[PDB]
């Protein structure tokens, strides 16, 4: 049974792209504060630089007929191929649409596409359309089919720019197959249980130690190493963790025990990572590889491995919970659990080690969505106002 | 029939031309550009081993542009829909400005003309018309202008009359001579300006109120307005289109920044020819709407006050056109329409008007004269 996109869902836009005879995968991506014009973010090489997908995902609101907007304009449904669609941007909460402005990139045929706030007017609506005469008008759309995305403000397609230096999306006459992967179903997801995506705190044994990076001094080569600590960083943005796993369809689904993930630190956007030499240190996206960066929850520290696992198209079955449960981090290459180094504002570092402690367990807090905002916001402004800084400088 | 037709070319757009297809395109304004360099090239215009013997490439793709323009803006939503908000009239109207520059619309109006010429045995060395860029070619322009863009805008209004549309009509007055009447040039000039330009003045005359500082172009376009009026090669339909580009651009227009187009009418009335009566009846206009501008010492101040030369001026209108009309043998249509211009005049002017003893001197003989009136 072929699964159906329907509204409330969480999906992100693919186009693929020939760049020097080498297939890419590439994802429409925004960010919401700074910048409401739309870019591309790569997918296809995420053994080496982890993607980011949480300005990827879209939140598919209406998908009503071309009709019925129109008359509503005047004035859980399954998507059918003809419908116009409105989607919003999951993280800014801002809606796609035409911006019915150019960055004429040679192209004087075509507009911008990017976010915008309101949803009245027809440049945030859209209507897909099948890509082959496989698929027909009114035929219901599903997760793996290839979609034609048609601008009902101006008739332009969601067009991908070859011609240009770096890759662009905009609205031109020319169409380009988008592909809509399926990340989350909000329906579907069991409430208190850890789903890929969250922002988190990671709770020591104790309830009152969370793994942390040191407070601000201006040191960004400070700010790389990890250790527990203990007050008012618990309610602080620099206790945040996201946890992305290493999958991009169904990205949002439910996080079992022996999946592996990258936990990424939201106020430095550096992963955590495990050294050669046995020493957890933060490092860029750009050298964020699998091997170092990869994660798992054990339910026990006892030896006997999960093995091997499929991954499975859906939101999976519910089993680690917020507060309610004991998890282990373990390295999944080395092997080794996370635990305090115990030597004597606690700074009790964090370690790598074969057996390590009793009580090395770790509860799950899930952050606010305010707290997730704000921490990504302060992470986006401090970069802006750090090349600001530096173009004065020079 | 028009939106399927817009669907169909989005969708196509090497329908556009290579000048428009969006991927490395120069512009329709520097297309035309092109296009009138290949026509004076030889190399490229011809086969280089009359239209079928020479297709002159030139003219071939200027004629395809102004084409695809005029279809364009033929394409374009009436009016009415786009007042009433139809969506879809707002959607098309947009895609069209979109595709087409406001720019690119101006420069191809600022393009000039081959210019006629005699030569010095006295023929005239007639420059070919279906080798060369044509007034047709304006005429689709000027359409697409203002079926898609609109011109509601004064200021903007302005600028077109002084970059495009003037020049047209001063190169047409020049061309008024007998010899240069009946060259093929001056004909097309004529039907394009008496089509397109003269029309669009017309309707767009209420965004004519505020010209001030704009005194000597809207001077200038009423001088050749009334010149080309004066030509002889116009048709029926054509003058008849020129006099009512005329009288509605007066009739808008301030009474101060007209006496200068009321010297030649003072002067060309007298004659009480047949070219006469469009001017006295502008005349009868004028003095019958901006009558308070004379009695009255004041009027409003928008007006403005007389300056006792224009006034001179209108008294010598009078007693020219009652005594020209009085010697003048009895024609019904002409005294019937003479009559209400000498009694709006009579009535303009004040009864205790003073009468400067001091007589203007060095009159304007330019203005003035028997024969080529410069």
């Amino acid at each position: 049974e072929i699964q159906f996109l329907r509204t409330d869902d969480e999906v992100v836009l693919q186009c693929t792209a020939t760049i020097h005879k080498e297939q890419q995968k590439l994802c429409l991506a925004a960010e919401g504060f700074g910048n409401r014009l739309c870019f591309l973010e790569s997918t296809s090489n995420s053994k080496n630089v982890p993607p980011d997908l949480s300005i990827c995902t879209f939140v598919l609101e209406q998908s009503l007929s071309v009709r019925a907007l129109q008359e509503m304009l005047a004035n859980h449904r399954t998507l059918l191929y003809g419908h116009a669609i409105l989607l919003r941007h999951s993280y800014s909460g801002m809606y796609l649409c035409c911006l019915s402005t150019s960055r004429s990139s040679t192209d004087k045929l075509a507009f911008d596409v990017g976010l915008q706030e309101d949803t009245t007017g027809e440049a945030c609506w859209w209507t897909i359309h099948p890509a082959s005469k496989q698929r027909s008008e009114g035929e219901k759309v599903r997760v793996g089919d290839d979609l034609i995305l048609v601008s009902v403000s101006s008739e332009r397609y969601l067009h991908l720019s070859y011609g240009n230096g770096s890759l662009h999306v905009d609205a031109a006459f020319q169409q380009t197959l988008w592909s809509v992967a399926p990340i989350s179903s909000g329906s579907e997801a069991a409430q208190g249980y850890l789903i890929g995506g969250d922002v988190l705190r990671l709770l020591h044994g104790h309830m009152d130690e969370c793994l942390t990076v040191p407070s601000g001094e201006h040191g960004e080569e400070q700010r790389r190493t990890v250790h527990y600590e203990g007050g008012a960083v618990s309610v602080h943005a620099r206790s945040l963790w996201r946890l992305e796993t290493l999958r991009v369809a169904w990205s949002g689904s439910h996080i079992r025990w022996g999946q592996p993930f990258r936990l990424r630190h939201v106020t430095t956007g550096k992963y955590l990572s495990l050294m050669e030499d046995k020493n957890l240190l933060l490092m860029d996206k750009e050298k964020a590889d699998v091997k170092s960066t990869a994660f798992t929850f054990r339910s026990s520290k006892e030896k006997l491995d999960v093995g091997v696992r499929k991954e499975v198209d859906g939101m999976g079955t519910s089993e680690i919970k917020y507060g309610d449960s004991v998890c282990y981090i373990q390295h999944v290459d080395t092997g080794l659990w996370l635990t305090y180094q115990s030597v004597d504002s606690i700074q009790r570092k964090a370690i790598m080690h074969h057996e390590g402690h009793m009580d090395d367990g770790i509860s799950l807090s899930r952050s606010q969505h305010e707290e997730s905002r704000t921490a990504r916001v302060i992470r986006s402004t401090v970069f802006l106002f750090n090349r600001f800084i530096r173009g004065l400088d020079a | 029939n028009a939106n399927v037709v817009v669907r169909l070319l989005i969708r196509r757009p090497e329908c556009f031309g290579p000048a428009l297809r969006g991927e490395g395109g120069n512009g329709l304004l520097a297309a035309m550009e092109e296009a009138i360099k290949i026509a004076e090239d030889p190399s490229r215009d011809g086969p280089s081993p009359e239209e079928d013997d020479t297709i002159h490439m030139g003219n071939a793709i200027m004629t395809f542009y102004s084409a695809l323009i005029d279809l364009l803006g033929r394409c374009a939503p009436e009016m009415h829909l786009i007042h009433a908000g139809k969506g879809e009239a707002i959607r098309i109207r947009s895609i069209l400005r979109s595709l087409i520059p406001l720019g690119d619309l101006v420069g191809v109006i600022s393009i000039a003309f081959q210019m006629p010429t005699i030569a010095k045995d006295g023929n005239v060395v007639e420059p070919d018309m279906s080798a060369g860029f044509c007034p047709d070619h304006k005429a689709a322009m000027v359409l697409f202008l203002d079926r898609v863009y609109g011109i509601e805008v004064q200021d903007f209004l302005l600028h077109l009359l002084e970059v495009g549309f003037l020049p047209d009509l001063r190169a047409a007055a020049s061309l008024d001579t007998a010899a240069l009447s009946a060259t093929d040039m001056a004909l097309a000039l004529n039907r394009y300006l008496c089509t397109a330009v003269l029309p669009l003045l017309t309707r767009c005359a209420p965004l004519f109120a505020g010209t001030e500082h704009h005194a000597s172009l809207i001077d200038s376009l009423l001088h050749t307005v009334y010149r080309l009026s004066k030509g002889c090669s116009l048709t029926k339909a054509q003058r008849d289109s020129i006099e009512v580009c005329l009288l509605s651009i007066c009739g808008q227009l301030r009474p101060s920044m007209m006496q200068h187009l009321l010297r030649r009418l003072v002067f060309d009335v007298p004659l009480l020819n047949e070219h006469a009566k469009m001017p006295l009846k502008l005349l009868t206009n004028h003095y019958e709407r901006c009558w308070k501008y004379y009695c009255l010492p004041g009027g409003w101040g928008n007006f403005g006050a007389a300056s006792e030369e224009e006034l001179h001026l209108s008294r010598k209108l009078f007693w020219g056109i009652f005594d020209a009309l009085s010697q003048k043998k009895y024609e019904q249509e002409l005294f019937k329409l003479a009559l209400p211009c000498l009694s709006a005049v009579a009535g303009a002017l004040p009864p205790d008007y003073m009468e400067s003893n001091y007589v203007s001197m060095m009159e304007k003989q330019s203005s003035m004269d028997s024969e080529g009136n410069f």
